[PDB]
């Protein structure tokens, strides 16, 4: 087997603690489907037939709860109380690993051709292959963050070669004292280094098996994205030849099989990257990213699963002429007459009365809205209920919260 | 509103002692590279690029520079490049020259700033057009355009002293950071470069400094304002103080054209080798761009340039990349390769010359073995003399018979450190180092710190 | 439309009279050209009268579609034969012919534009217009071509 | 006025020859040289033909030494010298000419010649200027005369191979393509890949054209019916100084007995034999062959970039000029009636 | 799905070469294949990706890479319960070779290695256990690499050491590992000579050779192929490497090799060809048109000045780019062939094959 | 051979008539029935048309021990014309046409048919003083042959000796 796909899905949401309380992060309903469905579905269209999904008890229960795929997952549970990292999870599931690993994350919504990365892993015999997207700017208001309060957002400095594929430099602004230092010999080997700051890490690493073998004998590394990848990039130019990473490489490079008796146009560790400047590639880890992904999902869902209609078959809508093309309706979801839904995703088992305008909103399951209520650019959690004529704009209402009738709360996080 | 004719400011003084003690008796701009003075190379480059007025600023040995210039091709009435010589004893840096340029109001529009030791065939028309377009679109923002040449860091024309690393916004070719990598093993770039441009902040170490600039008069104005300012000081101050003054420095990179500065002996050797091997075409030894009767030659196979009235001994072999000055007499069974020999030289029999540069009037006795050595005007070498690599003999220096001067040895008629400390007790020529009938003094690491001794 | 008229009054040139011609075809005896100043009447530049030195091919010095200044050496109004020589034309005569042709063409263009404005449709109308305006000045000043242009220049002011 | 402008124009021409040359073609080079020589004849003061010839030779020596590879300047200088000789002999009472000027067995047997240019004739200048004007007129149509012979050397569905970018060959092929259909294969002629441009223009005319590197000349020659090339210079024995890689193309054509046709005008004929002179090839900077970004590898490697190739006359089948078609064995005659042997060495 | 989709032709081809495929390096075959490699073994997919992108080039390198990939395929082979190894392995290897051909037309060395491996697999007894057969096949492949390439190269270098003399000027073309090894070992053993490296667009493989010749300290000149006629007066010997030697004696090599042979013959210069006997073929070619490879036409674009000629060359309907890869040198232009059997005439190819076939 | 090639390829065939027995005409008709673009010409135009011919493919009656050919008349001229233009000459002959007889002499090489084919009997008295000869076969030396295509594959003419030794015994050369 060439690869063994692994989905890292313990659950984060450090910047989404408001939503990661009613349900785990992998189970967030992006486009009327759980979030973890989007990575796995990718592996379906690619051709995978076996995954090692490291999750918790609830996510494993959800995975067996009539989840829709054709491949057979191998769900592995971990002690929730125990604190671990992604590298720790790889250390845990090491006995199941026999070939090269393809590590993903349960937040990546993308329409990228996976081969674009995997070919970089194949042709160049790369130790590591990464996927990044060009930096993008969010111009739409986050539902809940309105008084600025913008963080510093320590940028990642990524220096690639002239070809735009090889990874030469990788640093984080937190570790730099206002000075980006280059080793010098790196510039001697690669005189030109393109530098990017806004690149988004999609967490789609393709790691060789000896990387995990080296991870076995080293416990200092706990995270893959923050520690393993920068360590590999640094060791790329850390000369050659606890035990170092270079001792675990015991396979001859396919590009240098016979150093003599043949011509091929020291560098054993090689990290490559694919920077995709166009198309959809999002990592749902913030409220704004989640809302943007919900907004842009309908085209992806129409392309990936044309069989599924945008409106569920078992949906009772009196006004079946006031729903936008991008709007999605889940199962049940009784919607009354004279109710207009424009570019909004509606969950399942939702109670919608008449004279309700849902503009650019995200409604979860068991969401009730009464007569005359208008919602614009807002997110409703599970089991939440809306009273008569309540006007909501850019608000995050938590699970089971009750809003007073005709209470015009705007840009307020209503969390109980 | 057509721009006025292009003008150039040529600095004929290096304002440093990088050629000591050879510069004690001869200005740097008059040192013959392939039998042609460096200032002639610079003036030919300026004339070819379309410069109509040239201001030559001479401080050190300005009389000799003026005397040489008056006889040159560019001081003739038929020349389209009018050369005006300005001399002063109060010049100590390029800052002084540019401050005097501002005080005299010599330049009204964009001009060329070069030193008198720049060898190049670059046509500046494209870079000048880009500079003018940038200044037209954004008024008085971009003030200087430096010219760089694509090169690998391992090329022999890239000494560690003049190596630079540039952080550049590749979208607009704007220089954001400029640093010199002499003695460094880890280059530090401030994060302030990554403020506005989120895509192109290319860190380039493949740029060779041609030391050619297209400067607006704002450059002279800023040199006057900042009286503490060399060009590197100006560039660093401009890049640091971009907040106070919204001035910018851009760059133009040429790949198909040659350009370099002879700032030390290593660069001199590299540039001479490149010139002999036609890397600066059409500035080749046979082209006779100086229009002098004594500097004409014919170019045979293997880049062998032979002048008129050159006698070659029987059995002599000129391997490759050899330039022979007019009137040179070479003995029998000689082996000359990668060497430049000036006019009037006399070479004995069974003499081996490898990567050596003999200037006018050098006499070499039979049986000598010279490798990577420079022999200045009228130097003499006796029999059974071996010169190890990077050995320099200055003017009127004689080396006695049966010696083997080690690597890095410099022998000059000037005392090694007497007048250096004095800046009276005539010291005899030590035969233990210059031999019998040897005239000169061994010049140790006191002046060797910036001589032909490096990687 | 295709309105055309002679630049001068007389319908045919005279011997020893430098004229502007346009080469139209190549033949055995010489180059068949059209006289530009005389309503494009046929003439022949003789092969013998082409160069003082020996010439091997007529195409060496004659290109189809190129104007030439040639001196008339033989006129037969009955047969319609006009013989032209390029060897006998001096450079000063060529310059004079060029200037005269330029002036005459300017006058002809002015008169043709006037006729087009007046919606003239036949060459007889253009000939009459030339009779009234240009050739009157030409034979008043006793200088064909020059006189009409000089009189027109005397106008405006 | 006269001198202050004439000397300035001479200096400008010499400097342009020394450094560059611009996009100037061979026809433009010849026209400018002829204009220079005409102004020298008109403006400068010369009493007899001897002084004029000495002055013209003195100017031509400098013009030629400016750029030896540009032989059109020397060709035009020698043409003007021959014109002066012819006019003076005509005015000196020698009856027929262009035959006694050249050494001949019949001339040697039946007498000889005793040259003397000391006599003064007031009508010499006008005759010389008229002859130069005739030369310029011929220059204005030499290209059309060459192109007019296209249909006599190309048949239907023929494969024609060419190297480099020659405007004469381009006009020849475009004239042929109006009435005929044929396939053209152009070698790129590295390092200056001018052939690429030659392939684009021929493609704009609707001609089925194919581009290939110089390495594939021998491989493709087996299926090539005719070879049509330009040249920079035609030497006195019929040899060629063409673009680099033309000798290889000629050898490949000779292997398959493919005819090789050289479309070159009259002013490209130079009376200089390829004896030696060490001034045949023109070596441009080695930047075109090996880039400067190679690195330290360049400090021990000898890179040479010759521009021109010498093609011996044995490999040439036909010369097409404005005067028609000739064999390489007749070129000597075209020498004798164009240039005087005493003017071979300026 | 089960069959790999055929690679698409890039652009219009020359009418005389319209029977050969023409592919673009950017359009790879892996776009429509499953990332977990099914149908085609992952080693074969990686090898084909390296072939189609030009990462692995040269006859010896391609053959060695193919043999290593085949070793990997054999190691991961399980015999079906109702099948025999001798037939099932041969049947299984065929789609892999078809995919490799789609990625890039196979070199002669690769074809000969494939034939040898198929013969070895067929000659496996049905009574042998699976693991024993796999170990024997891997040992056979290792022996093939060791004897047909490494020891052959050493013997060829020893033989060619005799021809090289002091003061010689040897002209080499392109990149050939055998030629580079011969020159390096001759320089090490004490011979003093110059090497002139002739290079050609667009691969510029000769630069490779140049670099090696400087690491060994050999003096080296460098120039392009059109200037060959200028340098051949100095040259005393031409030393070429061959991608294949055909049964009629023809030398199938990189395009321009026959050109150099012709010009060298015109300049009266001996031409020697270095080839391992494992690259001798039973096919025959009389020209470079019948069988050849058409590389990416876009590689013919060059950067001259600020403009780029041939940019958007597909917009011109009558414009075709011909990036020929190989060419055939007739045996009359070759003076000598140096093989592990010694120095032989160019007409001794058919006999050597026979000598290498009576054993098998 | 040509009909097999024409199934997947398009090419133009030029057939010389091979006078006096103009069998080439029939060869041109059959190739025309297969859709192959074919052209007929006399033997006088071989050299004129050879300049535009890429390949030559011929049969033979006998292959001699040194690789030479005993082909139809006019084949030596065709081989010379091909050698002038360096056009490859391919001989498509099976194995049983190989004869171990060297072309030393034996005065039995050519086959002289009646001169009726060359000069008709109706010429008259002109035939009583005119010597008419009609050879049928031509000797083609091996230097003008590029390749032999037989049922065992392609070979050079320089390898034919080996095909002799493994087919015939030297003691059986002279029956
Ligand atoms: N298997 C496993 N997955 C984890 C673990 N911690 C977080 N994850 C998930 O795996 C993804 C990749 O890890 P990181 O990108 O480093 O996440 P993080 O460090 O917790 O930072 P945040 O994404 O902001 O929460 C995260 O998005 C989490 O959802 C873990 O310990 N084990």
């Amino acid at each position: 087997m060439e690869f063994q796909a692994v989905v890292m899905a313990v659950g984060g949401g450090s910047r989404m603690t408001d939503l990661t309380s009613s349900i785990p992060k992998p189970l967030l309903p992006v486009g009327n489907k759980p979030l973890i469905w989007y990575p796995l579905n990718l592996l379906e269209r690619v051709g995978f037939e076996e995954v090692i999904v490291v999750t918790t008890r609830d996510v494993q229960k959800a995975l067996c709860a009539e989840f829709k795929m054709k491949m057979k997952p191998d769900i592995v549970c971990i002690p929730d109380d125990a604190d671990m990292g992604t590298a720790d999870s790889l250390r845990y599931i090491y006995p199941k690993l026999k070939t090269d690993v393809l590590v993903l994350s349960c937040d990546l919504i993308t329409d990228v051709a996976l081969h674009e990365v995997v070919d970089l892993f194949r042709a160049y015999d790369a130790s590591l292959a990464m996927l990044m997207r060009k930096g993008q700017d969010s111009i739409e208001p986050v539902p809940g963050q309105k008084g600025k309060k913008k963080a510093v957002e320590q940028r990642d400095f990524i220096g690639v070669d002239s070809t735009g594929k090889r990874l030469l430099f990788m640093a984080n602004e937190a570790d730099l004292d206002e000075e980006l230092v280059i080793k010098g010999s790196i510039l001697q080997k690669h005189p030109r280094i393109r530098f990017h700051t806004g690149l988004v890490d999609a967490h789609l690493y393709c790691l060789k098996k000896y990387i995990v073998d080296f991870l076995m004998e080293n416990g200092s590394i706990t995270s893959i994205r923050s520690e393993l990848i920068p360590y590999l990039v640094r060791k790329q130019f850390s000369s050659a030849s606890s035990l170092d990473i270079y001792s675990f490489i015991k396979e001859a490079n396919t590009l240098n099989l016979a150093p003599y008796d043949a011509c091929w146009n020291r560098s054993q560790v090689r990290c490559y990257v694919h920077i995709m400047k166009e198309g959809l590639c999002s990592r749902v880890s913030t409220l704004g990213l989640y809302m943007e992904a919900n907004r842009q999902v309908p085209k992806l869902l129409s392309a990936l699963c044309p069989e599924e209609p945008p409106v569920h078959s078992s949906a009772q809508i009196v006004s079946k002429h006031l729903v936008g093309v991008d709007s999605l309706i889940g199962p049940e979801t009784q919607i009354g007459e004279k109710s207009s839904i424009k570019r909004s995703v509606i969950g399942s088992s939702c109670l919608i009365k008449d004279r309700v305008t849902i503009t650019n909103c995200l409604l979860m399951n068991s969401v009730t809205v009464e007569e005359g209520s208008n919602i614009q650019g807002s997110v409703i959690c599970n089991n939440a209920v809306i009273e008569k004529g309540a006007d909501i704009k850019d608000c995050l209402i938590g699970s089971g919260q009750r809003i007073e009738a005709k209470a015009k709360r705007v840009n307020e996080v209503i969390v109980g | 509103e057509p721009p006025p004719p292009l003008q150039a400011v040529l600095v004929a003084d290096s304002f440093d002692r990088r050629f000591f003690p050879i510069s004690k008796d001869q200005p740097r701009v008059l040192l013959p590279l392939a039998n042609v003075a460096l200032i002639d190379y610079t003036l030919e480059f300026l004339t070819a690029t379309g410069v109509q007025e040239t201001f030559v600023f001479c401080c050190w040995k300005a009389a000799q520079i003026k005397e040489h210039l008056l006889k040159s091709k560019w001081c003739r009435p038929t020349s389209l490049n009018v050369v005006r010589i300005i001399t002063s004893e109060l010049y100590r840096s390029l800052g002084d020259v540019l401050r005097d340029v501002d005080a005299k109001a010599l330049v009204r529009s964009d001009f060329l700033l070069v030193y008198g030791d720049v060898i190049s065939n670059i046509n500046i028309t494209r870079a000048l057009e880009e500079h003018r377009l940038r200044r037209k679109l954004e008024k008085n923002v971009s003030v200087m355009t430096m010219i760089f040449k694509e090169s690998s860091p391992s090329h022999p024309t890239r000494c560690h002293e003049d190596n630079v690393v540039v952080a550049v916004d590749s979208t607009t070719n704007r220089v954001l950071h400029f640093q010199k990598t002499q003695g460094l093993r880890r280059f530090a770039f401030p994060l302030s470069l990554f403020q506005g441009s989120s895509d192109g902040v290319e860190v380039r170490y493949d740029l060779l400094d041609c030391h050619i600039s297209i400067c607006s008069p704002q450059v002279a104005q800023l040199f006057t304002d900042n009286f503490d300012y060399t060009r590197d000081d100006f560039v660093r101050g401009l890049l640091v103080n971009e907040e106070i003054l919204g001035n910018q420095i851009h760059m133009h990179v040429t790949a198909k054209e040659y350009g370099a500065r002879v700032s030390n002996l290593h660069m001199y050797s590299a540039v001479c080798a490149d010139v002999i091997r036609r890397w600066v075409y059409p500035l080749t030894p046979e082209a006779n761009f100086t229009d002098s009767t004594t500097q004409s030659c014919t170019h045979s196979r293997h880049n062998i340039y032979r002048g008129p009235e050159v006698s070659l001994g029987h059995g002599s072999i000129l391997e490759e990349n050899v330039l022979l000055g007019s009137g040179t007499v070479i003995g029998s069974n000689c082996f000359i390769t990668n060497s430049v020999i000036g006019p009037g030289c006399h070479i004995g029999d069974n003499v081996v010359l490898d990567q050596t540069y003999l200037w006018q009037g050098v006499r070499v006795a039979a049986g000598a073995q010279i490798h990577q050595s420079l022999l200045c005007d009228n130097a003499e070498v006796k029999e059974r003399v071996t010169l190890k690599p990077r050995s320099v003999l200055t003017s009127q220096v004689v080396v006695g018979p049966n010696i083997t001067l080690p690597e890095g040895s410099v022998i000059s008629l000037h005392p090694p450190d007497a007048e250096e400390d004095e800046d009276v007790k005539m010291k005899g020529y030590n035969p233990a180092e210059v031999g019998a009938a040897g005239k000169g003094y061994l010049w140790k690491a006191a002046g060797m710190n910036m001589e032909e001794e490096e990687e | 439309p295709g309105l055309s008229c002679r630049f001068y009054q007389h319908k045919f040139p005279e011997v020893e009279d430098v004229v502007m011609v346009n080469v139209r075809s190549i033949a055995e005896m010489g180059a068949y050209v059209s006289l530009l100043e005389y309503n494009n009447i046929e003439g022949m530049i003789l092969l013998s009268e082409l160069s003082r030195r020996r010439i091997r091919s007529i195409n060496k010095l004659i290109r189809i579609g190129r104007n030439e200044c040639v001196v008339v050496i033989r006129v037969d109004k009955e047969k319609g034969y006009i013989d032209l020589s390029k060897r006998r034309v001096s450079p000063e005569e060529a310059i004079k012919c060029e200037d005269k042709f330029t002036k005459s063409k300017t006058v002809y263009s002015i008169l043709r534009h006037v006729a087009e404005v007046l919606e003239y449709t036949k060459d007889e109308q253009l000939e009459s217009l030339f009779q009234r305006t240009a050739w009157v000045f030409d034979d008043k000043y006793k200088r064909p071509g020059y006189g009409a242009y000089d009189a027109f220049k005397h106008a405006v002011s | 006025a006269k001198g202050s402008e004439l000397s300035e124009r001479i200096e400008s021409f010499v400097e342009t020859l020394k450094r560059g040359g611009g996009p100037r073609s061979s026809e433009e080079m010849a026209r400018e040289t002829l204009g220079l020589l005409r102004q020298i004849i008109t403006d400068h003061r010369w009493s007899n033909a001897g002084e004029l010839m000495e002055l013209i030779r003195r100017e031509g020596r400098r013009m030629t030494a400016a750029q030896p590879s540009e032989t059109t300047v020397g060709n035009m200088v020698r043409r003007v010298l021959k014109i002066i000789r012819e006019e003076y002999g005509r005015l000196h009472g020698r009856s027929d000419e262009s035959d006694q000027q050249e050494s001949l067995h019949k001339l040697l047997t039946s007498g000889g010649l005793n040259e003397d240019f000391s006599f003064h004739y007031a009508q010499l200048q006008s005759n010389i200027i008229e002859a130069i004007n005739e030369l310029l007129v011929e220059l204005e149509g030499t290209m059309e005369n060459i192109a007019a012979q296209a249909l006599e050397h190309i048949h239907s569905n023929e494969v024609i191979m060419t190297i480099g970018f020659s405007r004469t060959v381009e006009a020849f092929l475009k004239e042929a393509a109006r009435k005929r259909k044929f396939h053209v294969i152009v070698a790129e002629c590295a390092p200056f890949c001018q052939g690429h441009e030659m392939a684009v223009n021929l493609s704009k005319a609707g001609i089925e054209t194919t581009v290939m590197t110089d390495a594939a000349i021998f491989a493709v020659m087996s299926r090539v019916n005719k070879v049509i090339i330009g040249t920079k210079t035609i030497l006195a024995n019929g040899a060629l100084r063409a673009v680099t890689g033309t000798h290889t193309l000629a050898l490949a054509a000779k292997h398959h007995s493919t005819p090789l046709i050289v479309c070159a005008p009259m002013f490209k004929l130079s009376p200089q034999f390829p004896n030696e002179e060490d001034s045949f090839h023109k070596f441009v900077a080695p930047e075109e062959v090996l880039p400067f970004t190679e690195g330290d590898i360049l400090e021990k490697v000898s890179v040479h970039c010759p521009v021109f190739d010498y093609v011996p006359p044995e490999l040439i089948t036909l010369f097409i000029s404005n005067i028609g078609g000739n064999a390489p064995s007749y070129i000597y005659r075209l020498m004798s009636e164009l240039y005087h042997p005493d003017d071979h060495v300026l | 799905r089960q069959q790999v989709p055929t690679r698409k032709d890039y652009g219009s081809k020359v009418s005389l070469f319209s029977h050969l495929p023409q592919y673009s390096r950017q359009n790879s075959l892996t776009q429509f294949m499953s990332i977990p490699s099914s149908v085609i073994h992952p080693a074969m997919v990686r090898l084909g990706l390296q072939y189609s992108q030009g990462l692995v080039s040269g006859s010896n390198a391609r053959c060695i890479a193919l043999l290593r990939a085949l070793q990997q395929v054999i190691q991961d082979y399980t015999t079906p319960p109702n099948e025999e190894l001798s037939r099932d392995l041969v049947n299984k290897l065929k789609p892999y070779m078809s995919f490799l051909t789609q990625c890039r037309p196979l070199s002669a060395s690769m074809h000969n290695a494939i034939k040898f491996l198929n013969k070895e697999i067929t000659s496996v007894g049905s009574s042998k256990r699976e693991e024993e057969a796999k170990s024997e096949l891997r040992a056979a492949i290792d022996r093939y690499v060791q004897e047909k390439i490494v020891l052959a190269a050493q013997a060829i270098s020893r033989f060619a050491y005799q021809k090289i003399s002091n003061g010689d000027v040897i002209l080499v073309y392109g990149c050939s590992s055998l030629v580079s090894r011969i020159l390096q070992e001759a320089w090490t053993e004490g011979r003093r000579f110059r090497v002139v490296v002739v290079d050609s667009r667009p691969w510029l493989e000769g630069r490779h050779t140049l670099r090696s010749l400087v690491h060994a300290g050999v003096p080296a000149s460098y120039l392009l192929i059109p200037a060959a006629s200028y340098v051949l007066p100095e040259v005393s010997k031409v030393l070429l490497g061959a991608h294949a030697l055909l049964a009629n004696g023809s030398v199938m090599s990189r395009v321009g090799t026959a050109q150099l042979a012709l010009v060298a013959r015109a300049h009266n210069v001996p031409v020697l060809v270095c080839c391992e006997t494992y690259k001798f073929c039973e096919r025959v070619q009389t020209d470079a048109f019948v069988s050849n490879e058409l590389d990416d036409p876009d590689d013919l674009q060059c950067k001259r000045g600020e403009h780029v000629a041939l940019a958007n060359w597909q917009n011109h309907a009558s414009l075709r780019l011909l990036n020929l890869v190989y060419d055939v040198t007739p045996p009359e232009l070759v003076d000598l062939v140096i093989t592990e059997l010694g120095m032989i005439p160019c007409s001794s190819v058919p006999v050597v094959l026979r000598v290498k076939s009576s054993d098998q």
